[PDB]
């Protein structure tokens, strides 16, 4: 509830189609001051679009199938989860993805997204323990590193840090 | 052992997907009913890696040994469910067998020709780029077949080549057969043989895709028996193949070099463009249901160049030169073009380039050149030598390779007279005319012209007359249909609404990006302003499908136009011509294309005849 | 539409968290984002005035119970997120805030009046903690286990002979002490030696 | 910049002031010089080096020379009543240099 | 026999190597397995120490030497990784004395040699090979050959009747490598007396490939040897390790390469208060005022930021200046300095310049007769500062050909069937005389300037520099001059070059700040000031030389960026906004009003 | 707040020393402090350091057995499993059974740490083949860790034999990822 990244996941636009007719709801519209009439599609935001959903026999709006969780990124994910830049898919994608689970209870996606998860945080403990040395006294990692997603990036960071300090430790003079 | 394995492995995999088995059966229907269709299949890799992950991963990896057996099985399921009573003796000694295609998403080899490297090499890869070169189509010999008179029976020899298998084989000159094993003469059937289509073309990296201060990189890559036109160059395509290396490559004694490399090219699956957009139902419905609208050319014109402020007849003319005109040609010979070209001379900072940019984007096919970097051979055609074949042969230029098309010419005014002569020819005849090397033929240029110049004192004077401020040949100059004059005139109002209009587009954000953060594919198969998709759709479904014929209204309208205009004391920017009958007509045809009307009426004569009006007197 | 503003408030608060992750010893909060704040505020004052009205137009009007149901949870959705976006930029400021105090024993320009009222307080509530039965610990103290009884330090700013409880020790720059790091573990804290 | 006979590639040759390294150039009838001519010792005199831009052909070269040049008065006799400037036509930049 | 024990030494080496308590080989070369990177950098000094004897035998033949420690890598690194991988890569760092280019002859023919200059041609990579499958077209007999890449190999003769030379590669089964050529050129400095500089040609494999981008700079280690294209051999050098002073993979890659310790050197300096008036007295340390000028320079090499709109148009994001001024205003040594600190910059002259120079040429190669297409400064200087001196000696032809470099950056060329659109995002330092070599205030401005408008429209800031007279400051410039003749703050009041390009590049490649509406607005009001302005000051008998379109707008947006990215705020206020108005001020409407 | 963020969920390598320093260990007395002032110690036993005699063998908290040695009061008798032979047994043991880990203390990697730098004389053997069979036993143990690590689950898992210091290395991301994937099966019901 006062963890910032959650409050940022939860403000992610998702396709929307209403079912009633509304009267004065014109501002989630692009204009203002109209009503909206049943079956018209737009975005909303996650904290307004789940409750909608929920609530309201035939509720407000219905959830339609977001771009993120679509056939070309599934087969995509099957195919290289490693390779795969889910960081220009969504900022979010686990967080939204666990949501979503949470919300429609199905496990297929469940599946894919644990295989994916399990395959990309193989590569990121490899990169983590991956450690510089001075021998006076790179570009794949940056590239990996661009492709992680909000919370691949939190878990690599608290893993490189613990590294680091074992091995300061270890080797202080 | 493990061939027949595998044969019998991709076997089980047809079978339970039956998509593929009924393409085939339907392929094999046409061709019997009946202008054919080729023995080709396209599958789904991800079907692949769902059914079986290790022949996916092998042919992933391994082509080489993991194609061959799927073409065999595929070859064995077609032969099995043909039910030709006859086979023709050319079908009995044919040797055509079905051949594999792929689909899907390549993980990680799914790159470009700069992203090709050693470490690639004998794997199935796609590369995307732009095609800049095409050798000739010639046959390739692979089996020959005789006959023995005296022993009466027919004898045949197959031929391999370093790029006609993926296995490597043993060299077979093609030197043919001429006697039998037992000494018999033999005499060649050549309508027996069976010859396939040989094709090499250049692929090369997009330019804007390339690293900072570096030229674009290209591959070679080999095309055979269907797959042999289906690029031109120019065309953005995304090809799947085979990372193959050819030759000793040094490693003969023959070789002194020892610092030289080996050979590389791509054996060629699919060929998958990247032009035309697919119209569906709802699309259709749509675009007439904006066309039924009464302001619908005011909304498109609109829509193009949203970030650039004003010039509404300028949008208007591109709009019209978009959709263009309807050519005509007589039976005794007299050709009447329906592209529409526009000159547009102005002041620094008018938005030229800017809409010459955006042109280029939007129009299905369009080619951009500037004054100072164009020649003109690199406008008309170059006479090159073929590697392939080493035949004397022309290469298309920017007129030619745009035909059909649009060609974006910028600092029209910063030419020489001598590339001037081609862009004269080209506009005056819409022909090319080539007597070099001794060659003698006649290239098709087609293509609407649309340039931005500047005035001969680098700003526009009211005071001298519209001759001395343009340098361009008047006969140039009579050609282009409409020509804008744009000056940046100060004005408060003016001023300050441009202002906050830039300010306004430089504050925009990409979705996705934080503040601050500069700006830097999943598959291969696969008053409201309107977005640029459905203005393509929309454009090309008019362009296509819509022909309007000219009525008697209209014509009443054009002729008291044009009387009107050329005997009138008011001076114009350009002088009046039976040219501008023909222009008037061309935009009443273009504005008539633009609401989906088969016949021209008094709406598009006005239309036209304001628009003229305003190119002419402002 | 309504929560914008609020995103943006979190955004600013996602950065200042990565900046105080990012710091090393020297962490200075950015100033109070009063702006921001008084502009959502007024969001939450103009959405109670709709949701005022849209009573009234039920008590007399012909609104139907179907559309008042939907703006009324509209309204109060878009409160929830603008309530929820201000109190994580202020919890995340407050704990920051909560941490420097714990730095220190027991500029401020950026503080709002209400966050220098409170660290003021949490100040004082450090100190009745540490006047209490745990005053044989100093909690506020290292919290780095204890390694080596004798160590050297240098003095790193002048200053004149400070009289410590465990002794006198007349700090002159650029002068090295062989003592026990407990009784100058304080003098290193401030900054005044250091461990070399 | 010209065309290499054997390799039939572009390559860069040497000119007076090349030759003139680390020596001296002397030009006689300064004044009766083109302009163009003139104007290419501009770069030479003081930065001491001398950049092409030419056929692909991106360097820079040293040329160390000192310059000395005879030039004859506007109208073939200097006139002691005029400035300086008067009596010859060159231009502020080379007579500075 | 001796190659074994050779290898076993090589194992021992890296098996053993320690200063303190960390084995620096052992661990490096774990950590490079972690990341796929199959290579080990060993500095020379650290085998020198741990064994004379070793580099002795490496020094005597490296060309034979050097597989043996590869294998020895090879075979240890199977040993840490693989709980029971090709061919392991050698890179050499090494401080000997840099031998000049050109002296280079027969006396270091096959040893390991050090030496720097500046790489002017790259090649595409070609492929190598490592493991060759071959068979007997004959008895169709299964063998293979593994082949080294140090030339002191073929196909057998000999079958193991049949023919000579029977034996056929199969490609399949076959593994090849990376390699590329390059050819380096001798620093100008080093050169001898009047002579041409000299090239040579050089070449890498597997992980020293895609590491250098012609016109930088770099240090090479390599061996020294021949190849036989009949009593002569073509030298050539088999590069070991290079070294460079740019990060060529943080420019031509989005990603950035910078240490930890960096990052937190570039933010440290971004914190302090005045860090304008540091860069500012940083660049040209040497010349006397011209304070202006110099911050023009820095904003220039900071840049703005650039846009791509959803409909496709692009807005340009460099900044232009001109310089037109009096001689003795030391405008060229101004762009030699700002050539020389500029991550990537060109330094050239517009009077020996060309069309095909500073664009692209169509070149014919010799033996295919097939076209390429070669590049020129603004291709060279792609994402860095062109200086163009002696612009007003440039020919008409020449000039023109840059109006769409700047403005569009890119390069459109139709010629020999070639038809392509190349990209040159380059900011262009420009510096010229006026028609009568001075600004001679009798005669009105378009007089003194013969550029026409569209020309100088394209530059965001242009400098009319006047020499004055005053006997104050022209005892303040002889006596900088004198002291300088004769003659290190480095107290936090200037940067050295190396830092300054560093934190440049960090800058370029980190931030890209936006305009709040408070900027808009002002910047919006100042814009229609200024052309009521301009319009006012219009007398009849001509129109202002000097123009101001909205390029001007947009050029002081780009001002107004760059200073805001110089402090790494995402957001430009008010504050850069005064400071980009006050520039634009003092040098366009200055130029202009006179 | 009152614990730094670092501190948080995982103990920091000087909180792990701090946590072996309390283990015993075996020294050499060189004094005589038995008789024929008196240490009080009320965090472990003061009754060994009392009756301590000169050159016999004598039990004492590891700490306090490093402040001897400094004042080179004590020679430390260093551990049985820390000799060549014992360390080579252990490599062995490690290349033939792929599947576990060698029955090393829980301590050895802090323990030899510590004494190779304050304790570099009481060795019997070279220091230099010692850190050398130390490190083969750690990159040994580093690929049975990276070959374990692929199977994460939301189930339990087992580490047996597994030391302090390594547990404490690897606790952030096989904590965080197999809580992320916990995370996931119980959403996906
Ligand atoms: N009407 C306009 N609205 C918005 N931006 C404009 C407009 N006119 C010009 N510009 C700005 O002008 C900048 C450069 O001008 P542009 O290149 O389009 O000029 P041009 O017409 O090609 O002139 P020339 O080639 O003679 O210099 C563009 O970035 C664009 O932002
Ligand atoms: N303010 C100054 N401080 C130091 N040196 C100066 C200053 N002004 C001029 N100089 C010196 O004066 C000489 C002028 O040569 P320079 O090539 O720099 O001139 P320029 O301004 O480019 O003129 P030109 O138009 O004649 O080429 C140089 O040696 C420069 O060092
Ligand atoms: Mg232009
Ligand atoms: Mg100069
Ligand atoms: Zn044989």
């Amino acid at each position: 509830y006062y963890d910032i990244d959650d409050v940022l996941a939860d403000g992610t636009e998702f396709p929307c189609k209403f079912q009633y007719d509304i009267p004065g709801l014109g501002y989630l519209e692009n204009n203002p001051g109209r009503p909206i009439t049943k079956n018209t599609k737009l975005s909303l935001p996650l904290w307004l679009a789940r409750i909608l959903a929920i609530v309201g026999p035939v509720p407000f709006v219905e959830l339609l199938p977001p771009d993120m969780f679509s056939t070309k990124v599934m087969n995509a994910i099957k195919t290289d989860p490693v390779a795969l830049d889910l960081h220009s898919i969504n900022s979010h994608f686990f967080s939204l993805a666990i949501k979503w689970i949470m919300l429609f209870s199905e496990k297929e996606l469940a599946n894919v997204v644990s295989e994916l998860l399990l395959q990309r945080a193989q590569e990121l403990n490899h990169h983590a323990s991956s450690l510089s040395i001075d021998l006076n006294a790179n570009i794949a990692t940056s590239t990996f590193l661009l492709k992680l997603e909000e919370m691949e990036k939190e878990i690599y960071k608290k893993s490189h840090e613990s590294y680091k300090d074992t091995k300061r430790w270890m080797f202080k003079k | 052992a493990v061939f027949g394995d595998r044969v019998r492995r991709f076997q089980e995999f047809l079978d339970t997907f039956t998509s593929y088995r009924d393409s085939v059966r339907s392929i094999q229907v046409y061709n019997s009913n009946n202008n054919i269709l080729p023995h080709r299949i396209i599958i789904s890799l991800d079907d692949l890696r769902e059914f079986d992950r290790s022949f996916w991963s092998g042919i992933l990896v391994e082509p080489a040994y993991f194609i061959p057996p799927a073409e065999k099985a595929l070859t064995d399921l077609a032969d099995s469910m043909d039910d030709v009573p006859h086979p023709n003796a050319s079908a009995v000694s044919s040797r055509h067998p079905w051949k594999l295609s792929f689909k899907g998403s390549f993980g990680a080899h799914a790159l470009s020709p700069r992203t090709l490297t050693a470490q690639h090499l004998n794997k199935l890869v796609s590369v995307e780029g732009i095609v800049t070169k095409t050798s000739l189509v010639r046959p390739k010999l692979i089996r020959s077949v005789h006959y023995a008179a005296k022993t009466g029976r027919f004898h045949y020899r197959d031929y391999t080549d370093a790029t006609t298998t993926l296995t490597t084989r043993i060299p077979t000159p093609a030197i043919y057969p001429t006697e039998d094993t037992e000494g018999n003469k033999l005499t060649t059937e050549y309508g027996y043989s069976t010859f396939i289509d040989h094709q090499r073309i250049t692929v090369q990296e997009m330019p804007e895709m390339a690293p900072a201060g570096q030229l674009p990189r290209s591959i070679d890559v080999i095309l055979d028996d269907d797959l042999v036109d289906k690029t031109k160059p120019g065309d953005r395509v995304n090809v799947v193949g085979v990372f193959k290396s050819l030759g000793a490559g040094g490693m003969n004694q023959s070789n002194s070099n020892t610092l030289i490399g080996f050979k590389t090219l791509i054996l060629g699956n699919t060929v998958y463009p990247l032009a035309r957009q697919m119209l569906t139902d709802f699309d259709i419905r749509n675009i007439n249901k904006l066309s039924k609208k009464k302001d619908i050319f005011d909304i498109l014109s609109q829509s193009l160049a949203p970030s650039i402020y004003g010039h509404d007849h300028i949008k208007k003319a591109i709009l019209l030169m978009l959709m263009g005109g309807v050519e005509k040609n007589l039976e005794n010979g007299s050709h009447l073009r329906g592209d529409i070209n526009i000159l547009m001379v102005g002041d620094p900072s008018t938005a030229k380039s800017q809409l010459l940019r955006f042109v280029l984007n939007t129009a299905s096919l369009a080619i951009a050149t500037t004054g100072r970097g164009s020649s003109g051979v690199g406008l008309t055609a170059a006479v090159t030598t073929d590697r392939e074949t080493g035949e004397r042969r022309l290469e298309a230029g920017a007129m030619v390779l745009a035909d059909r098309g649009v060609v974006c010419i910028d600092e029209f005014d910063k030419m020489t007279d001598v590339d001037r002569v081609a862009i004269h020819e080209v506009m005056e005849q819409q022909t090319v005319t080539i007597a070099k090397a001794g060659i003698h033929t006649t290239l098709n240029a087609r293509c609407s012209v649309i340039a931005a110049a500047n005035p001969v004192f680098g700003q526009y004077d009211v005071n001298r007359d519209p001759h001395q401020n343009i340098a361009l040949p008047d006969s140039l100059l009579s050609r282009f249909d409409l020509l804008f004059v744009v000056t940046d005139d100060i004005n408060e109002i003016r001023d300050r609404s441009i202002s906050e209009h830039v300010l306004r587009t430089h504050r925009y954000l990409p979705p996705g990006y934080l503040e601050g953060e500069p700006v830097r594919s999943l598959a291969v198969g696969e008053p409201k302003l309107v977005t640029i998709p459905f203005l393509r759709k929309y454009v090309q479904y008019a362009k296509e499908r819509v022909i309007p014929q000219l009525t008697q209204e209209a014509i009443n309208v054009i002729v008291k136009n044009y009387t009107d205009l050329r005997n009138d004391d008011n001076t114009k920017k350009s002088p009046i011509t039976a040219r501008t009958l023909e222009t008037l007509i061309r935009l009443a045809t273009a504005h008539a294309k633009v609401r989906l009307s088969k016949t021209v009426n008094k709406v598009d004569a006005k239309v036209a005849a304001n628009l003229l009006r305003f190119a002419l007197l402002g | 539409m309504y929560g914008d503003l609020g995103n943006k408030l979190v955004l600013e608060a996602k950065r200042t968290k990565q900046l105080y992750a990012r710091s090393n010893q020297d962490v200075n909060l950015p100033m109070y984002h009063e702006d921001i704040i008084r502009n959502i505020l007024k969001e939450v004052s103009n959405l109670r005035k709709n949701t005022e009205y849209l009573k009234e137009q039920q008590q007399l009007g012909m609104l139907d119970d179907k559309v008042a149901k939907c703006q009324y949870f509209v309204t109060l959705l878009c409160m929830e997120r603008n309530k929820r976006c201000l109190l994580a930029y202020q919890r995340l400021r407050t704990d920051i805030l909560d941490s420097m105090a714990w730095n220190n024993n027991g500029d401020t320009n950026n503080l709002s009046h209400q966050e220098q009222e409170y660290l003021k307080e949490y100040c004082d509530l450090i100190t009745d903690l540490k006047s209490g039965d745990l005053v044989d610990i100093d909690l506020s103290g290292s919290l780095v286990p204890p390694s080596d009884v004798f160590i050297d330090v240098r003095v790193l700013k002048d200053a004149g002979e400070i009289q410590t409880e465990y002794g006198v020790f007349n700090l002159i720059k650029d002068s090295q002490f062989f003592v026990r790091q407990s009784d100058v573990e304080r003098l290193i804290q401030q900054g005044y030696l250091q461990k070399i | 910049v010209r065309k290499d006979p054997i390799t039939k590639e572009w390559t860069l040759e040497g000119g007076a002031l090349v030759l003139a390294d680390k020596g001296v150039c002397l030009i006689d009838e300064f004044d009766k010089m083109n302009d163009q001519d003139r104007t290419s010792i501009h770069e030479a005199m003081e930065q001491q080096s001398i950049s092409i831009s030419k056929a692909g052909i991106v360097t820079t070269l040293q040329a160390r020379c000192s310059i000395i040049a005879a030039a004859n008065p506007n109208g073939g006799r200097y006139n002691s009543t005029l400035p300086l400037a008067q009596n010859v036509s060159l231009t502020e930049p080379i007579l500075s240099r | 026999d001796d190659n074994t024990e050779i290898i076993k030494s090589f194992k021992n080496f890296i098996l053993e190597f320690r200063l303190d308590s960390q084995f620096i080989y052992r661990d490096q070369l774990r950590n490079n397995i972690l990341v796929k990177n199959y290579s080990l950098t060993v500095n020379m000094e650290h085998l020198i120490g741990y064994n004379e004897d070793i580099y002795k035998k490496l020094s005597d033949e490296p060309s034979d030497i050097i597989p043996l420690f590869e294998t020895a890598i090879t075979q240890v690194a199977k040993r840490i990784s693989i709980l029971s991988l090709p061919t392991f890569q050698l890179i050499l760092n090494s401080n000997a004395n840099q031998i000049p280019l050109r002296d280079l002859d027969s006396e270091h023919v096959s040893k390991i040699v050090r030496l720097s200059g500046i790489i002017i041609s790259t090649s595409v990579l070609s492929s190598r090979a490592t493991y060759l499958s071959i068979m007997c077209r004959n008895c169709r007999h299964t063998t293979s050959i593994t082949i080294n890449n140090f030339n002191s190999v073929s196909l057998p003769r000999s079958c193991l009747n049949c023919g000579p030379d029977p034996y056929i590669i199969i490609h399949e089964s076959s593994k090849f490598i990376d390699q590329q050529f390059l050819k380096l050129q001798e620093i100008p400095e080093l050169v001898p007396v009047g002579e041409m500089p000299r090239n040579l040609t050089m070449t890498c494999d597997r992980y020293l490939t895609n590491k250098v981008i012609p016109g930088t700079r770099v240090t090479i280690v390599g061996i020294y040897s021949i190849y036989n294209s009949v009593a002569i051999r073509t030298p050539y050098i088999k590069i070991l390790g290079i070294q460079s002073d740019v990060e060529t993979s943080s420019i031509w890659n989005s990603v950035t390469m910078f240490t930890e310790e960096e990052e937190e050197e570039f933010l440290q300096l971004s914190r302090n208060p005045k860090l304008y008036e540091i860069l500012t007295n940083s660049i040209a340390p040497s010349i006397f005022g011209n304070e202006d000028i110099k911050k023009a320079i820095v904003c220039l090499l900071m840049g703005g930021s650039k846009k791509i709109l959803p409909d496709g148009m692009r807005l340009r994001g460099d900044i232009n200046v001109l310089l037109l001024g009096d001689p003795g205003t030391a405008k060229s040594q101004l762009l030699k300095f700002v050539e020389k600190v500029s991550p990537i910059a060109v330094y050239t002259s517009g009077k020996g310049s060309s069309a095909a120079g500073l664009t692209a040429s169509v070149q014919r190669d010799p033996m295919t007769r097939e076209f390429y297409l070669e590049g020129g400064a603004m291709v060279l200087a792609d994402g860095g500062v062109v200086c163009i001196d002696e612009f007003d000696k440039m020919r008409d032809e020449d000039r023109v050909a840059i109006h769409e470099a700047m403005e569009q950056q890119t390069i459109s060329i139709a010629k020999a069937g070639i038809t392509t659109v190349l990209n040159s995002r380059t900011s262009v330092l420009a510096a010229a005389n006026p028609i009568y070599g001075r600004y001679d205030d009798l005669k009105s401005p378009g007089d003194n300037i013969d550029f026409q408008t569209t020309i100088l429209s394209r530059f965001d800031m242009i400098f009319i520099v006047k020499d004055d007279h005053n006997e104050e400051r022209d005892i303040s410039i002889a006596n900088h001059v004198i002291n300088i003749h004769t003659g290190q703050e480095e107290n936090g009041s200037e940067i050295s070059i190396e830092k300054m390009k560093r934190y440049i590049t960090y800058c370029r490649l980190k931030c890209a700040p936006r305009l709040s509406p408070q900027a808009a607005e002002k910047l919006s009001s100042n814009f229609v000031t200024i052309r009521k302005q301009l319009l006012i000051n219009e007398e009849s008998t001509e129109r202002s030389s000097i123009p101001i379109t909205i390029r001007q707008l947009e050029a002081i947006i780009r001002i107004t960026e760059s200073l805001a990215k110089l402090e790494l705020s995402p957001i430009a206020q008010e504050r850069h906004v005064d400071e980009a108005i006050r520039l634009f001020q003092a040098s366009t409407m200055d130029a202009a009003s006179q | 707040m009152s614990l730094p963020a670092h501190l948080q969920q995982t103990f920091s390598p000087e909180e792990i020393q701090f946590i072996v320093e309390n283990e015993p260990i075996k020294i050499f007395p060189r004094i005589t402090t038995r008789q024929k002032t008196r240490w009080q110690l009320i965090t472990t036993d003061d009754k060994a350091l009392n009756n301590m005699v000169a050159m016999r063998s004598t039990e004492v908290v590891l700490w306090i057995a490093l402040l001897l040695k400094q004042q080179s009061k004590c020679s430390i008798v260093a551990p049985q499993w820390l000799t060549t032979k014992e360390l080579d047994r252990k490599i062995q043991y490690e290349k033939t059974h792929p599947d576990r880990f060698s029955e090393l203390p829980w301590n050895w990697l802090v323990l030899a740490r510590i004494l190779f730098n304050k304790a570099k004389d009481d060795f019997h053997d070279p220091i230099h083949e010692l850190r050398g069979k130390i490190q083969d036993l750690r990159e040994i143990r580093q690929i049975k860790v990276l070959k374990g690590l692929k199977y994460l689950n939301e189930s339990h898992l087992q580490l047996d034999n597994l030391s302090l210091l390594e547990i404490n290395e690897l606790r952030p991301f096989i904590t965080e990822i197999m809580d992320k994937l916990r995370e996931i099966h119980t959403a996906s019901l």
